[PDB]
């Protein structure tokens, strides 16, 4: 028992003992030009560690400057910490791949002794929240609201066997890579999605196309205006003064709700009495929703689709505008079409910011240009688009759980990696024992029991 | 006492001041001057109060610029002479009128006014009273900036009620303002001695000339304050102009002020006005409020007592703020802290408290260290009704606190944690050191005590002690006792409840306590596992 | 309330902190300068807004590392005051250390 | 510069815009109210900060949809002035439409 | 002309004013008063200027409060009488001194001053000149707030130089301030007529009493302005106190002002001071600057010309802003717009311009509509050297603009787009309607013209015309002509370059133009595909 439950094999050693050198850095005389002028050697500020891994340097610091200054040259593959800036006393960490670099007073270069301690191991170790708690024990303190290098040295950290430290570190490293990997795919998918948006809508699946009033389009497709296909409805708000309207149970969706996103429900709701007297327009499910006010980025459009099971339906305010399909149409397809940027440009070109602005006139919407694909094709396009969106959501969720997994795993491994057992492999004549999912676990259990029994021979085995 | 026919009549005159260049903040000041001169004439002995050549007729008879210029010279001539009696009332006094047609319209307007609010005999008192009330409306108005020196009447009453000033006790106010605390302290003393009639002439003289002392930086305000005491029969010391002295509490004047048995004050918030700290304190600071605290600790006689209205900063400020707070709890016996609501001040986005403490201890009036032991805090802020002109802050809101406080002015009356007013039981409990190892019932009390060692350790010597969320949400209140005890635990336990509700919906279980208990029995236990 | 009022507060605090700890070198001034700001940053809403309205301080940060990534606008403004204070106090560091050293003579 | 100065500017503009288009109903006031704000919002840095320091306006938004998701602090403050103007002008809408209608009589 | 020994000597005296309660903004005002009284005595005929009982000896001999009060009465007594000559100089004048020991220290201080800056004969002119220069330092200082009425000297000179005021022409300034533009306009006229000696006595009288007119809202400033003209031999009209009249340009005084042939002014920025718009305009507004514009359009005689310093808002403000801008281009012939740099004003985060236009047109002085046809804009803001006390804004920065402008005061001199000063060629070109269909060379010019129909259509009648980024980056400047022509195209073309560099690195190609061209030949073409 010590900082935390610690295993037999390990010892809690101070960082100072384990570390070859712990020292601060200083600040150069800014006034002198010569120090900065024409500088070869990168100079780093506190911001550098905070932003990403340390590949890049915001400022530049000359060697003349280096000579006249406490600042020294740090080695590559070295851990770095930022004294200032934190929740009164955390400290930031980073690794420097690029050639030996220098820093200022806030940064503290730290070097691990060879084979004594790994840089990778330490970096994760400091990163751990447990690390944060340890420092917080000091408190904000008076006049020293930072992490004193002296205090840093005192720190007690457990020390694993050299072999295990590499293995443990590697495992964490892979996990970090994985999150990065998923992130990369994640970024790419909306880029791809964006491409489909333009191509699918205009191009459609066909191959034979002709010239059209609205850009090049498929031959099969036909052209019509919004008014032809859909009907536009305008809307008014209830008087705030009457509380009768206020008691509710029926949704009324304002632009703000639209900002939220897909809308089954709304923050404020309006009563049936209100609908009848006011003669508000009720909307059935699967209807299209649009934003009439606060413009957006000026004259532009916003959209949303109402959700309902046979349980509910939605009504909205003046700020919003509704569209109802006469028939042959797929609402999801149209919704995506509106939000498309192509629509944004066309609307903007037709109407520039004018007195009527930050809003769309009914005439404008009706006159709007739109393609009319066949019913089946529309469904196919819509299904594809919607599915892609779902995929993006799923990946996000996957990332979240993975992150959680790391947290859980880190907790266990910190203790377990710390046991000597981790260095040693489980006793097994054949590798097959581990291979089976269940078998591996069984082997582990047997080894543990046997080892403990052998340990029983001397108390010291367990005790140490 | 409320504004009446007289207040409305005084208001109409301010229309001339408004359209004369005068601000809403100086209305009363402008009116008081003119009214005084007018009243001296009505008295029929102006010859005894004002100097020849500078009386009501000399001003009232003139017109236009000839009048504004004469008025100026008159304001200066009166505020400078050996007849310090009247001089006190016009010292550093000047008009802010610029429109010559407006002054002519004003003087003649009130010249034809009544004793409308009057009474048997001249009701000079009434004019002053109305004057104060009108001033309050201004003090209350945002645009004016007057709000700086405004303190909820019910707060003043309460503060003096808990200090219980006795005759022969010197009551000081470092930030007198319009002398609100002093007037109230005097009123309280008179209400316990038949207006001084229960006391021998000598003690009466003490109460009239030495019992109350104030200090105000802004000469304009000090003037109003001087008129206030004067009509309240508080003469103070003629050497300094009266009960309220003119000067800087953080300057030479501050240390030249006489010690005191009692101190009730509401020093300025923010960085204050033009007040340079040209005085050395036990712990030099930049903050103006922490300087006042050091002054208040200094002037108090051994065994003295005080009630000081302060901002949250004083409680949680670091650097030198910690040193001064440790100094306070060393040299004084801080026993009670009242955390006030929000929106009770003409300001708005501020947080204020009232510290109650004794200089040294009742047993050892001269103790230099470890005077503070247990500090009682009363949360009258979190989860409180949004105060405003709609929701007024009254004496009713302070009665619970004054009850638990005790009847002893040194806060030595027996006390026991436990006060759940203003829906304290329905307020969200915070998960912090304060509520550590605290049972469900206490963690929701607005009245709790904290030890010196605890404040030292847990709070690192910070008096920004808080322990209720008073979340504004409606949730069923069904929980295990252990769940309630651990505030932090609630999140985990509550999470289990969320899933339970979903299952219950499918079940269609009725809304009954028994049903909830049955489900909780299994679900609750599972979490424990 | 003005920026010069807040600056005149931290400047006086740093002077005090310098004496209390006999500070003689700029390389030992970091913590005194940063505590000085803490004590001088305004606490009220309007005071913070009034300071941002006055002479001597712009909205941009010099080092973005001292800028919190947060949706709370008032914290961003407070952090900018804090940063400008620390910058301006560092420009007076040598002058202040010389005035302290020079205040006595045999 | 104060919030009341900006508010007294949009209030007067809306009065003008009401006359120019013979507006008689609140349901036709939206665009006039929003243009009024556009004309009264300050354009200088300090003026925007001075307005935020004065009486009559807080930092929190009523509808977060009118708040831009942006790192530019000055745009967030301008958007908050714009929002408060529109809210306060809507509270005076009926009064202003009545004063216009009532200014002539046979 | 620079501050000298005299300016340093005047500065030392302000130390008394500083420690006397006087602000840095009123230093000059306080000094001017005293100096004037002192000079009248030194003249040896004070009996002709000042009234008995109120002369230098009457003030100088007194001491303490007896002196401050006498001084007050004296300030009022002088500013009110039929001897309007002197009255003009002390009208609405008042001291801001409060410390009685400070005034005594001031009066005696300068009483023993020299004609240190003097010359043959009394150099009254010198004191006034030094006075103005000192005022400039204050006008320049931020803390003071005086900066509101400060305009870069080189800007004033330039503005008057391009307007070329001739004798018999009435030059007006709606926002006189300290009469900076008028004094300069008068200086220019004198420099072209041997100080009026080339003109007949009657025309000389015109230049002395009717040629220049100003209007200032703040009486304090108007006083300083009045003293300025007076020592510059600009008497103006005695009925109004002199060349600068006291009043509101947006009020009754504004429309009571006489028409003018020329108008050079720098109206107030922001929401302005206490200036209520109690005057009806062709397009009622709330904005103060757009009101001034309406006034300026109104007072100008047919064929009149003006140069008005305005904020960016005026150019891009909607609502009534568009209506007033259309009114300006209808009733006036706006021909030139100068977009000023930043940091040249005591303020800082502001954007200013200078509009040059004629009332009607030279050919048809009474034209009511379609007066504006082509508008020339000179970008002297984007990609400019950060001005400050380190990087001063001089006349050198304005010479290029004044060259292309032409020598004709109506902007009718032949003009041709094309001016690439201050590294215009290295400035980033913006992709907007302004640069649409514009060749590489022109899109980087600081001097460009835009048609009325274009402003109407593309700009929707907005004069906030801008077309350079002047990005601060160092990039090789190798591009195809067509690439440069399309600003937007650059991003796409540049993207190709990024990849090319990477390949080049592997190749190890030398840094030569030929090598770049060879690569570009293939890479550039590929993008086109």
């Amino acid at each position: 028992m010590s900082a935390g439950k610690l295993p037999e094999g390990w010892v809690i050693a101070p960082v100072s003992t384990v570390t070859t050198l712990i020292r601060g850095v200083t600040y150069k005389k800014e006034q002198a030009i010569n120090y900065l002028k024409d500088d070869y050697l990168p100079l780093i500020r506190a911001n550098n560690i905070q932003n990403g891994k340390f590949d890049t340097t915001d400022l530049v610091f000359v060697p003349k400057n280096l000579v006249k200054e406490s600042q020294k040259i740090s080695p590559e593959d070295i851990v770095i910490a930022m004294s200032s800036g934190s929740k009164s006393v955390v400290g930031k960490s980073a690794h420097q791949h690029l050639p030996f670099e220098c820093s200022f007073g806030a940064f503290c270069g730290v070097l691990r002794p060879e084979k004594l301690i790994f840089s990778g191991f330490i970096a994760h170790f400091t990163k751990s929240s447990l690390y944060r708690n340890k420092i917080s024990s000091l408190s904000a303190g008076a006049n020293i609201n930072n992490i004193k290098p002296a205090s840093f040295d005192l720190i007690n950290i457990p020390i694993p066997p050299l072999a295990e430290q590499k293995i443990i570190a590697e495992k964490l490293d892979t996990l970090l890579a994985q999150v990065d990997s998923t992130k990369a795919r994640f970024e790419q998918i909306p880029q791809i999605l964006k491409r489909f948006r333009q191509a699918v809508l205009g191009g459609a699946v066909n191959g034979k196309l002709t010239e059209k009033w609205r850009n090049f389009e498929p031959q099969h497709s036909v052209f019509k205006k919004l008014n032809f296909e859909s009907i536009l409805t305008e809307l008014r708000n209830g008087l705030s003064s009457k509380p009768n309207e206020s008691g509710v149970g029926h949704p009324i969706l304002r632009i703000s709700s639209v900002r939220a996103g897909h809308v089954d429900q709304n923050d404020i709701r309006f009563l049936e009495c209100s609908e009848s007297e006011l003669n508000r327009h009720k909307l059935q499910d699967g209807d299209l929703l649009f934003t009439r006010y606060n413009g957006s980025l000026e004259f532009v459009g916003v959209c949303g689709l109402l959700k309902k099971l046979q349980h509910q339906n939605l009504l909205y305010p003046d700020k919003l505008i509704r569209a109802r399909l006469t028939k042959d149409a797929l609402p999801e397809y149209i919704e995506i079409f509106f939000s498309s940027p192509s629509a944004r440009n066309a609307m903007m070109n037709c109407v520039k910011t004018t007195s009527g602005q930050k809003g769309i006139s009914g005439k404008d919407i009706k006159s709007q240009v739109v393609l009319l694909p066949p019913v089946k094709e529309q469904a196919e396009i819509v299904r594809r688009v919607e599915q892609l969106f779902a995929y993006a959501d799923t990946i996000e969720k996957q990332v979240n759980n993975a992150l959680a997994r790391v947290n859980n795993l880190t907790q266990s491994i910190l203790a377990k990696a710390f046991r000597g057992e981790l260095t040693a492999q489980w006793r097994a004549e054949n590798p097959d024992l581990i291979s089976g999912e269940n078998s591996a676990a069984a082997l582990l259990e047997k080894i543990k029991a046997e080892r403990a029994a052998s340990g029983g021979k001397k108390a010291s085995r367990k005790k140490s | 006492m409320n504004n009446n026919d007289l207040v409305a009549k005084l208001w109409k005159l301010c229309d001339n001041l408004r359209d004369g260049g005068v601000s809403y903040q100086n209305y009363v000041n402008e009116l008081a001057s003119l009214l005084f001169l007018k009243m001296c004439k009505e008295t029929g002995q102006e010859a005894e109060y004002l100097p020849e050549g500078y009386r009501w007729d000399d001003l009232k008879s003139r017109i236009g610029q000839e009048q504004l210029q004469f008025y100026r010279k008159m304001l200066v001539h009166l505020g400078e002479d050996d007849k310090k009696l009247v001089q006190a009332v016009f010292h550093n006094v000047s008009t802010t009128i610029t429109e010559p047609k407006q002054i002519t319209a004003l003087v003649s307007n009130m010249d034809s006014l009544d004793w409308y609010n009057g009474a048997h005999g001249k009701s000079r008192d009434d004019f002053g009273d109305m004057y104060e009330g009108l001033l309050q409306k201004n003090a209350n108005e945002t645009k004016s900036g007057a709000g700086q020196y405004f303190t909820p009447r019910p707060l003043i009453k309460t503060i003096i009620h808990l200090l219980k000033p006795q005759p022969r006790e010197v009551v000081q106010d470092p930030a007198a303002g319009t002398a609100g605390f002093l007037i109230e302290a005097d009123r309280y003393v008179k209400s316990q001695t038949n207006d001084l009639d229960d006391l021998d002439g000598d003690t009466q003289d003490f109460q009239i000339h030495r019992a109350f002392i104030g200090l105000e930086l802004v000469p304009g305000t000090r003037r109003l304050a001087l008129m206030n005491c004067l009509l309240h029969d508080i003469e103070g010391n003629l050497d300094h102009g009266g009960a309220i002295r003119l000067g800087n509490t953080l300057g030479s004047d501050g240390e030249n002020l006489p010690k005191a048995h009692i101190v009730a004050t509401n020093p300025p918030f923010g960085s204050a006005a033009g007040t340079n700290i040209t005085r050395t304190f036990v712990h030099p600071t930049s903050n103006k409020q922490l300087c006042f605290m050091q002054h208040i600790i200094e002037t108090l006689h051994p065994g003295g007592r005080a009630a000081v209205v302060v901002p949250d900063n004083v409680l949680f400020e670091g650097g030198k703020g910690t040193d001064i707070r440790r100094d306070l709890m060393d040299k004084c016996h801080l026993h009670t802290i009242l955390r006030l609501p929000t929106g009770i001040f003409y300001a708005q986005g501020v947080k204020t408290n009232v510290l109650f403490f004794t200089k040294g201890t009742v047993a050892n009036p001269n103790q230099d260290k470890n005077c503070t032991d247990d500090v009682w805090v009363y949360d009258l802020r979190t989860n409180m009704p949004s105060f405003g002109k709609r929701t007024p802050f009254t004496d009713e809101h302070l009665q619970p606190f004054e009850r638990v406080y005790g009847e002893d002015p040194h806060g030595l009356s027996p006390r026991t944690e436990g006060e759940w007013s203003f829906n304290a039981e329905e307020t969200e409990v915070a998960d912090s050191e304060e509520n550590k190892n605290t049972d469900q019932h206490l963690a929701t009390s607005r009245w709790r005590k904290f030890s010196r060692e605890w404040i030292r350790t847990a709070k690192s010597d910070s008096l920004d002690i808080s322990w209720l969320k008073d979340k504004d949400s409606i949730d069923a209140d069904s929980l295990p006792e252990p769940d309630v005890l651990a505030a932090e635990a609630m999140g985990e336990l509550v999470q289990a409840l969320s899933e339970l509700d979903a299952l219950m919906r499918e079940l269609g279980a009725s809304d009954e306590a028994d049903l909830q208990r049955q489900l909780l029995e299994e679900a609750f236990g599972g979490v424990k596992e | 309330m003005t920026y010069n009022n807040v600056f005149d507060h931290a400047y006086e605090m740093l002077k005090e902190n310098i004496r209390y700890d006999d500070i003689r070198d700029t390389d030992d001034l970091h913590d005194a300068i940063h505590m000085a700001a803490d004590n001088a940053v305004p606490h009220y809403y309007a005071d913070i807004f009034s300071v941002m309205a006055s002479e001597g301080i712009d909205l941009e940060f010099e080092d973005s590392g001292l800028m919190p990534d947060t949706k709370d606008v008032i914290r961003i403004l407070q952090a900018r005051i804090y940063e400008q204070l620390t910058i301006d106090l560092w420009e007076d560091a040598e002058d202040l250390l010389n005035e302290y050293l020079e205040e006595v003579e045999e």
